């Protein structure tokens, strides 16, 4: 009736080909930003000092990167984690050179983020379904944040958030590695788990699927076509997978509710990565992984090794090298 | 009602269960070394 | 009410959504997890004072009750030395026994007391869908939590106040003789940006800022309880909200989670409400010390600190913030914003003050950072001090780091959570929370999209 | 080595038991299966 | 009746556990292949082999046991229990390492009686094969890992060690030595791994969020029917609301459930064919256009180049250590390092 | 080997004295030492400064000379700088200023003896004693 | 739905399974412990011993080094 109404019946539209919704007026803007941003920095963003040191490091692929070497630079360690939005620099090539981009780019994504979970639930409530895709997703959600807000805040620095690129992606997990010792923290090997089993559970799903499909096609076309949009019927036959698997194995590890199947294909990943952002996001505060180094002593006293020992000195190898200009004092505290 | 009781299930439950109980008493045992 | 999936629809693993409608039954769970949390606080108190060396600093024991305890300004002296261990054993003693009697509540409402209170009084008895009754017992929480907040400002004020680091001649428990009741800095501090230098309210630097805010808080607390106890919910708020007790959970969710974060945060970063006499460095605190420190030692040693560059062309000690305020050297350089009862002795207007720097250092604050740096929050699950490449014989992991890490994780799932709540009340409440009805499909009634 | 001897007496004492307790219906089912 | 087909009955009974004609080559094999590897992680040290304890006996815990590699003396010798190094010695055998090859041999032949099974069972039960055909994935990342990698190498002692702490010395000693993560063959399995994770939790929340109202209780797992023939979820409510908030979405169930076993298979084949490069240091290890540039200009720096720093810095801390049979003596001076650590 | 007589064997004095600390005096010297001295002297080193190490070398060439039982004591009741010529009692850790050090004012003469012989005796089992602090 | 076996519920809440294995159980326990505890185990392996990983005349990782003559290696190794 009134021209608000008219608008929030458009916003709140299912027609739409594309779903806006209340998280959507926040979610497509900031998206937006972030991404056009984020390509304009990736092909022609000028180097960025991210340590700090007057030492800056080229992302852009104009200056030299490749798409696998190429990155959006974290902002300065000098900037350490102050807001630097661009009406802060006094130039444009100011701000650049302290890595602005990247935060611009980073805190427009979480926004937008948080907001595509929010339009999740909102449109599975227009449409009248139960609410908890969201739920699933808060899971990537929360390793996003943990390593593009979290670790920085707890570290102290932007620069020490996850760099946007491949390269750069690699540097940041050898470097937690070394200050950390992430692969001994039982939370990322739960993480592990989580897509281990995630990626075991989607080949075991599948397949199992696949082999019990109802024949209704020929040998010729694919089986694929079996199956029609919307039909009603079950399109593969569970109780024969379920004879399958529970001779597989035996018969009460193999479910035959096809529910309570899907929620344990839900829940495995989902509970994985949420430890694994926990992990990361409390590694943040310097909880890190187990540290057996010379916990085995012979009688004497002399440590004997264990493979431990040997992961403490690759870790050590990476902790002397990285940043290698940036420490002054002997101690790795920041 | 009245069941075989070896069978092969019997078999596979032991061949797993015994060695490990076995070794559980010895990893118990070596909780109690001293260096 | 039924104890089973046929009689209630819920499984056992969700056996407590049985009680949604059994209004003494939920009393009695709510009552009995009370006691369990008060019986947490007696037992953990009792354990820590135990397990307490009372001449090495709490920091080093794995602590987090005790220096809850003397922040308030309880057996402890100038520069923290516990002065007398008594009164952290009353506390806990007084929770064990408080959860005892918590508990016997509980499990009576829990297992024998009425099913449901609203036949028996309309003062006790609830309906969720009842926003008047729902409102008042927020108005009585409301005013309890005033209550509290001034009893905090009553201890600090009149019952020998609460623990200063900033005291000078040393930090001291004192007396808050006048707080700051002046409502432009005491919300000044909610209008702060939550970013670096600013600290949104994680900032609170003195004693008299957190005291006037704790007495703006019981008042607005009375205040709000006051208000409503004598009023019901307005339209708007009645158009925009899901009223059910499922939907009220998930708001409490969604609060809590945004403590659990605030909280975690707190702890990691201020060291005025946690005194780092008591909870040891924060890391910026660290990082900063070791900067310091070896500033010392090189300058006994000669080096004149003010004009050596490191080998980028930085200062090796001494450099510019991006605002141009002289700062410690290093990787530390992002911590430049860490202002310490210890560290700011030698900070002029500028910045760090060359001839504080050069005459001014007391052997105290030589001892206070070789500390600090050394007791920086690193440490690995196993409770192994240091960087994660040290050896094992230094058994310390930060209470900041315990309390940070813990309430983050906690406000994430709480988060998560929230999310689940709000979404299951939005469904139940529109009424497809158990699925798709085969018959009203909604989508079956829509035009397809392209 | 008597270390072996008294590790394998549990063993067969364990063995033993399980013997005296189950055998009747052991030789009955052996029987039954012939 | 035959004899064969009597033998064939009885393996085919219906039982609790199957055994078929599969199970006389897995479980002979598989229990030999556990029983080896805890054993091993019990009471066997790696002290000759690699100067480590790797057992509970000698004080280490779960992380940090393992069945170690053999002695890279022997070279890729298949180290029999009989062979020409232990001659029948079962303490020598132990000591040099011999577990080793026992476990990854046997659990080869497991692993291979494991997919015999899957396709025995598939054909007694009257289904299509594709469980078998998604296991040899998890196949071709244990020969090449645990088998060709080394047979490229020098021995067997650059063969991952099985136990936890040995499997992520052999992650760590990939990335320094070879540049694993610069590897596409191994960006390839990583985005296969992590595309089966999403596609599970992704799947398993569409479905149990689009389910039809088929029961009464708020516990909506009893409302399904292993024999029911219609669908308990609404494919096209997850349709509409994938394509609304993704832009996309399935309509075909039977692709669906394709491309959940496609992702992930294809992810371990690609980085099996990445690991056998490595067998034969054929590595991504740089790309030679940035190392010249960096050579000839000291301002250019990539995220590349600083991870090569950190590869330098790793072979060169940790190499004395993790291969002892070389004697590496770097002296301290040697070592690469940054500023003042 | 066994946790020797000879391993334990440490100099007592810079006259040539010996002296053989028991198990039980070498068991709470380690443990005196990770209770309090690891804080910044982990596996010998000094985090704080490591120019001045408890390695044997260091600890030798100290003046007087710290690598005997009785200078590594007389150093724990009035420490001073490496060459001898400045009082570090206000830097240091010592039972002699329990006022500031109360970490150390339930320590014996037995338990400094204790530690000392512990600090002679572990640069023997450890080749990374007293090294760099990555290392 | 049962392939034949007796259930397991049925067998381990019945008493003569508990009569047999409250000793069956508890035997193998303490035979693995007395495995470890009489120092079988560290000949039965070849695995040393707190005080034998070094010896008064080797300090030194005993790292194998020939190719076929192992038993002597480990001998002089001690
Ligand atoms: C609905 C509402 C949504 C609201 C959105 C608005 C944005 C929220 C997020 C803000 C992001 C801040 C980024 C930078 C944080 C930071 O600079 O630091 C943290 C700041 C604190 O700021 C610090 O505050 C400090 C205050 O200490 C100062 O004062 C102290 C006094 O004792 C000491 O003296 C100390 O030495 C001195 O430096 C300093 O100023 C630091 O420089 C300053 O950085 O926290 C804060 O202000 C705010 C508290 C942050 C909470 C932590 C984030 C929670 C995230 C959860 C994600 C979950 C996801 C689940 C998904 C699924
Ligand atoms: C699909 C999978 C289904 C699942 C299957 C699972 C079951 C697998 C069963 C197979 C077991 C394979 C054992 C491999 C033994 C081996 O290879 O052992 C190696 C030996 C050769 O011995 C090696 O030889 C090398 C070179 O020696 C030569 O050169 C030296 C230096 O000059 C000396 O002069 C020396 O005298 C001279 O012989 C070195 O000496 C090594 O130390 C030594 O180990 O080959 C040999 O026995 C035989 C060589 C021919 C057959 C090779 C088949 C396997 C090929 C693997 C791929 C190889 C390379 C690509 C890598 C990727
Ligand atoms: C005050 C907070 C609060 C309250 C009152 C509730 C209340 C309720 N929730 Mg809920 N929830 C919460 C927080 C809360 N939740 C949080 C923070 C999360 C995110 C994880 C959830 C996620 C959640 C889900 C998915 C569900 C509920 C459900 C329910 C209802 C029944 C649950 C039940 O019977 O418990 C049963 C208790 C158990 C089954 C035991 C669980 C043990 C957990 C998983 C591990 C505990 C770990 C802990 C840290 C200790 C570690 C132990 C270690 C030593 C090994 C009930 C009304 C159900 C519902 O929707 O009802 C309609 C339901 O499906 N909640
Ligand atoms: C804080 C944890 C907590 C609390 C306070 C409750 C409380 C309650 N639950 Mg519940 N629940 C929980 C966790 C909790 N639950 C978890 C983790 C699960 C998953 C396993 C469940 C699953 C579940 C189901 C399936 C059901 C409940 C139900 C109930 C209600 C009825 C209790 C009853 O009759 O059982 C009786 C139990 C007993 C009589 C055994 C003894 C219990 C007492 C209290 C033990 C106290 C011991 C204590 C040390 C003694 C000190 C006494 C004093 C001197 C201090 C009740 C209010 C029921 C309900 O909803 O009612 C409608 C119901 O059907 N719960
Ligand atoms: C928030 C917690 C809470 C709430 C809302 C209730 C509510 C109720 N209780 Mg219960 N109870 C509790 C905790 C609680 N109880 C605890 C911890 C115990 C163990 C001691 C009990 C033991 C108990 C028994 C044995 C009985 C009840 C009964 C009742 C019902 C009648 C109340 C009444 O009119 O009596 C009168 C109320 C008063 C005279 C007011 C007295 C207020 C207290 C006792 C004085 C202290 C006030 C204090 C200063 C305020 C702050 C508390 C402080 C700790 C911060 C009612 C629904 C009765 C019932 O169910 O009827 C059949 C019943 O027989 N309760
Ligand atoms: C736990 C304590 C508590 C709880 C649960 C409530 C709950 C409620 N109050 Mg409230 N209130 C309280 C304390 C509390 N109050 C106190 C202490 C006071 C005294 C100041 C008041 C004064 C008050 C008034 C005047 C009114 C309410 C009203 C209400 C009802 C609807 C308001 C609403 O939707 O909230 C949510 C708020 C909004 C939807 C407005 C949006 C606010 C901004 C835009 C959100 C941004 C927050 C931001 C992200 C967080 C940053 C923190 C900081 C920097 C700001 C609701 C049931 C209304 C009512 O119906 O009265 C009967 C109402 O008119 N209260
Ligand atoms: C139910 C409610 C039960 C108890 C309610 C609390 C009662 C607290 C009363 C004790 C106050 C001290 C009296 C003597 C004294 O003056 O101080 C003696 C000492 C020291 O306190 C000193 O008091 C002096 C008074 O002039 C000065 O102010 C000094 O500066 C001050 O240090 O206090 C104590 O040792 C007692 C510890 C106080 C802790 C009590 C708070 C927690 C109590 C209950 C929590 C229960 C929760 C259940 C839920
Ligand atoms: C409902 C329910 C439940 C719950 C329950 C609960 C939750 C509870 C509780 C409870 C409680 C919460 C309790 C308590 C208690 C306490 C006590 C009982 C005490 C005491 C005391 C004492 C005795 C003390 C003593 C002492 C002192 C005095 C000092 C010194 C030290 C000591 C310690 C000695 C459940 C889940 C189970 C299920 C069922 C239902
Ligand atoms: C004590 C203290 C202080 C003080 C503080 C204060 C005074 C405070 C406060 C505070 C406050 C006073 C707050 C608040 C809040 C709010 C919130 C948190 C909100 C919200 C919201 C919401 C939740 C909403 C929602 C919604 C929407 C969005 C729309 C639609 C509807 C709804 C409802 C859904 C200081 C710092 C000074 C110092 C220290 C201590
Ligand atoms: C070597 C060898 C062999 C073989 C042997 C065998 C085959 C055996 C065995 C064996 C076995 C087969 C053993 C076992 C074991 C075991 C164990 C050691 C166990 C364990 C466990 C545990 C620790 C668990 C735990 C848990 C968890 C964690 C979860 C839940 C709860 C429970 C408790 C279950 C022969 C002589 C032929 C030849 C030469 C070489
Ligand atoms: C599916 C197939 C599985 C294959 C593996 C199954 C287990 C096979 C184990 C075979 C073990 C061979 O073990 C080998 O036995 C021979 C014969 O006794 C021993 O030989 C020993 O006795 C013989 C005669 O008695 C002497 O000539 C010889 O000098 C002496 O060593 C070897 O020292 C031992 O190494
Ligand atoms: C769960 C199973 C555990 C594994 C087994 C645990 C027991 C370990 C067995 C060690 C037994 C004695 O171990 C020692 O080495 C082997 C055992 O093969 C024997 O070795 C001897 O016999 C073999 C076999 O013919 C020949 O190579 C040769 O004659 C000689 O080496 C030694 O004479 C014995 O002293
Ligand atoms: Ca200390
Ligand atoms: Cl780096
Ligand atoms: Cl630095």
């Amino acid at each position: 009736a009134s021209l608000w109404e008219q608008f929030c019946q458009w916003v709140t539209s299912t027609n739409n080909r594309i779903y806006v919704g209340w998280f959507g007026t926040l979610m497509i803007p900031t998206l937006l930003t972030a991404t056009t941003c984020f390509i304009i920095a990736f092909i022609a963003a000028p180097p960025v000092d991210i340590d700090g040191i007057r030492e800056p490091v080229a992302g852009s692929l104009l200056y030299g990167n490749n798409i696998i070497s190429g990155a959006v630079v974290p902002s300065s360690n000098a900037i350490g984690l102050h807001f630097y939005p661009i009406w802060e620099a006094a130039s444009l090539d100011e701000w650049l050179y302290n890595g602005g981009p990247y935060q611009l780019v980073v805190f427009h994504f979480l926004i937008g983020i948080f907001c595509y979970m929010g339009r999740q639930w909102e449109l599975s409530y227009r449409l009248g379904m139960r609410p908890w895709i969201c739920v699933a997703y808060s899971a990537p959600v929360s390793a996003a944040t943990a390593v593009f807000l979290i670790y920085p805040i707890g570290q102290g620095s932007f620069s020490d958030g996850m760099p946007l690129g491949i390269s750069g992606t690699f540097n940041f997990m050898i470097v937690f590695q070394a200050e950390h010792n992430i692969l001994m923290h039982p939370f990322h090997m739960l993480g592990v788990a989580g897509v281990f089993g995630g990626s075991l559970f989607s080949a075991m799903h599948g397949s199992l699927v696949t082999s019990s499909l109802v024949r209704e096609t020929t040998e010729v076309e694919s089986q694929n076509y079996g199956y029609k949009f919307g039909q009603e019927e079950e399109t593969y036959n569970i109780v024969a997978a379920h004879g399958y698997f529970g001779r597989l194995i035996f018969q009460y590890a193999s479910f035959n509710n096809s529910r309570s199947l899907h929620f344990f294909l839900g829940a495995w990943p989902v509970i994985g990565i949420w430890f694994t952002a926990m992990g990361v996001s409390t590694m943040a505060f310097n909880l890190n992984g187990f540290n057996f180094n010379q916990s085995i002593l012979d009688s004497q006293g002399r440590v004997i090794g264990t493979w431990a020992d040997v992961l403490n000195r690759a870790n050590i190898g990476f902790e002397v090298m990285h940043e290698r200009n940036a420490h002054n004092f002997p101690l790795d505290l920041a | 009602v009245t069941y075989p009781i070896f069978t092969v299930r019997w078999l596979a439950v032991h061949t797993l269960a015994v060695p490990s109980v076995f070794f559980v008493g010895a990893i118990a045992a070596m909780q109690f070394i001293q260096r | 009410g039924g104890r089973d999936l046929p009689s209630t629809g819920f499984a056992w693993w969700s056996g407590n959504a049985r009680l949604i409608n059994l209004s003494g039954k939920l009393l009695g769970a709510h009552v009995a997890h009370a006691g369990l949390i008060v019986f947490w606080a007696g037992a953990m108190t009792l354990f820590e004072v135990a397990h307490f060396i009372p001449e090495k600093p709490m920091y080093e024991q794995g602590l987090i009750l005790l220096p809850h305890i003397a922040t308030l300004g309880w057996g402890v002296g100038p520069a923290g030395e516990v002065t007398d261990i008594f009164p952290f054993f009353v506390v806990g003693v007084l929770h064990l026994i408080s959860s005892a009697v918590l508990g016997l509540g509980g499990i009576y409402h829990a297992l024998r007391g009425p099913e449901v209170l609203e036949e028996y009084s309309s003062f006790f008895g609830y309906d969720w869908k009842d926003k008047n009754q729902m409102t008042n017992i927020i108005g009585y929480h409301l005013i309890l939590l005033g209550c509290g907040a001034l009893l905090l400002v009553f201890k600090a004020m009149f019952f020998g106040g609460v623990y200063d680091t900033w005291a000078p001649g040393g930090g001291d428990v004192r007396v808050i003789t006048n707080p700051t009741l002046n409502p432009a800095i005491i919300f000044g501090y909610l209008l702060k940006a939550p970013f670096g230098g600013e600290g949104w309210i994680i900032s609170v630097n003195n004693m008299e800022d957190i005291i006037g805010g704790h007495i703006w808080i019981g008042l607005i607390c009375i205040s709000g309880g006051i208000w409503h106890i004598l009023t019901k919910p307005f339209g708007w708020a009645r158009r925009a909200l899901i009223w059910s007790g499922e939907a009220y959970l998930s708001y409490s969710l969604g609060a809590l989670s945004l403590m659990g974060f605030i909280a975690s945060v707190f702890v990691w970063f201020n060291n005025t409400a946690y005194p780092s006499e008591f909870y040891g460095p924060t890391g910026m605190e660290a990082s900063q010390s070791q900067a310091f420190t070896f500033l010392v030692r090189d300058q006994r040693l000669g080096a004149n600190i003010a004009s050596a560059q490191g080998p980028t062309g930085l200062g090796k000690y001494l450099m510019r913030s991006p605002s141009g305020e002289i700062i410690f050297g290093g990787e530390t350089m992002r911590f430049w914003d860490f202002r310490g009862p210890w560290l700011e002795p030698l900070r002029g207007p500028n910045g760090l003050d060359l001839d504080k720097l050069r005459n001014d250092i007391q052997p105290w604050q030589v001892r206070r950072a070789a500390e600090y740096m050394t007791h920086a929050p690193l440490g690995s699950l196993n409770s192994v001090g240091g960087v994660i490449t040290d050896v094992n014989s230094f058994n310390y992991v930060s209470p900041r780091a315990w309390l940070a890490t813990s309430h983050f994780v906690l406000g994430f799932f709480f988060l998560v959570g929230h999310l689940w709540h709000a979404g299951r009340a939005r469904a139940a409440a529109a009424g497809f929370e158990k699925g798709i009805d085969r018959e009203t499909e909604p989508t079956l009634f829509m035009p397809d999209l392209d | 080595d008597w270390r072996v001897i008294v590790v394998v007496s549990p063993l067969l004492i364990a063995a033993t038991w399980a013997a005296i307790n189950i055998g009747a219906a052991a030789i009955r089912q052996l029987q039954d299966v012939l | 009746r035959g004899w064969f087909d009597v033998l064939d009955d009885w393996l085919k009974r219906d039982r609790f556990v199957f055994i078929g004609w599969s199970g006389l080559l897995l479980f002979p094999c598989a229990f030999m292949a556990l029983g080896g590897w805890l054993t091993g992680t019990t009471f066997v040290t790696s002290w000759y082999t690699h100067g480590l304890a790797s057992s509970y006996l000698e004080g280490a815990n779960f992380l940090t046991v393992a069945v170690s590699s053999p002695a890279d003396a022997f070279g890729h010798s298949l180290l029999f229990l009989w062979g020409p190094e232990a001659q029948g010695n079962l303490t020598r055998w132990f000591q040099i390492g011999g577990l080793w090859p026992f476990v990854a041999l046997h659990g080869a032949f497991g692993l291979i009686g494991f997919m015999l099974r899957q396709f025995e069972i598939s054909r007694l039960v009257g289904i299509r094969p594709y469980n078998a055909i998604a296991f040899s994935g998890p196949i071709a990342v244990f020969v090449s890992v645990f088998l060709m990698y080394p047979l490229g190498q020098s021995s067997w002692f650059f063969a991952p060690s099985f136990g936890v702490a040995g499997i992520f010395r052999f992650i760590l000693f990939l990335q320094g030595f070879h540049n694993w993560t610069l590897n596409p063959f191994h960006m390839m399995g990583v985005a296969g791994i992590l595309g089966g994770a999403l596609l599970c939790a992704i799947h398993g929340a569409t479905v149990e969020n689009t389910l039809f109202e088929d029961g009464e209780d708020s516990n909506t797992f009893r409302a399904f029917e292993p024999t029911q023939a219609e669908e308990t979820y609404s494919m096209v409510t997850a349709n509409r609301f994938w394509s609304q908030i993704f832009g996309i979405a399935f309509s075909n169930k039977r692709w669906l459930h394709f491309f959940m076993l496609f992702v992930p298979v294809t992810g371990l084949w690609m980085s099996s064919v990445g690991i056998v490069g490595l067998a034969l240091n054929l590595r991504a290890y740089d790309f030679v256009s940035q190392e010249l540039r960096a050579a000839e200009d000291p301002e250019f720096e990539t995220f590349y180049t600083k991870n090569i720093l950190l590869n330098e810095g790793m072979r060169a801390w940790m190499a004395p250590q993790d291969q002892p049979h070389e004697n590496f003596i770097f002296p301290e001076e040697v070592l690469p390092r940054g500023n003042a650590l | 080997v066994e946790l020797t007589e000879s391993t334990r064997t440490i100099p007592l004095d810079e006259a040539g004295g010996t002296t053989t600390l028991t198990a039980r005096q070498f068991t709470n010297g380690q443990k005196i030492f990770v209770d309090t001295c690891t804080q910044c002297h982990l596996q010998g080193k000094t985090k704080t400064n490591n120019n001045v190490s408890l390695g044997l070398a260091d600890l030798a060439g100290a003046e007087p000379r710290r690598d005997n039982v009785l200078a590594l004591v007389e150093f724990l009741k009035n420490p001073k700088s490496y060459d001898g010529e400045d009082d570090y009692s206000e830097l240091h850790p010592n039972i002699s200023r329990p006022d500031i050090y109360p970490e150390m004012r339930n320590y014996t003469e037995d338990d400094i003896f204790d530690v000392a012989g512990y600090t002679l005796i572990a640069p023997k089992l450890d080749e990374r004693w007293g090294g760099t602090i990555y290392f | 739905g049962t392939t034949g076996e007796r259930p397991f519920s049925d067998i381990v809440t019945s008493i003569r399974y508990w009569v047999i294995h409250s000793i069956t159980i508890p035997m193998l326990f303490i035979a693995g412990w007395l495995f470890v505890s009489t120092g079988l185990a560290y000949d039965a392996f070849g695995t040393p011993r707190p005080d034998e990983y070094f010896t008064q005349t080797r300090q030194e990782l005993p790292i194998l080094q020939e190719r076929y003559d192992i038993n002597q290696e480990i001998q002089e190794f001690n």
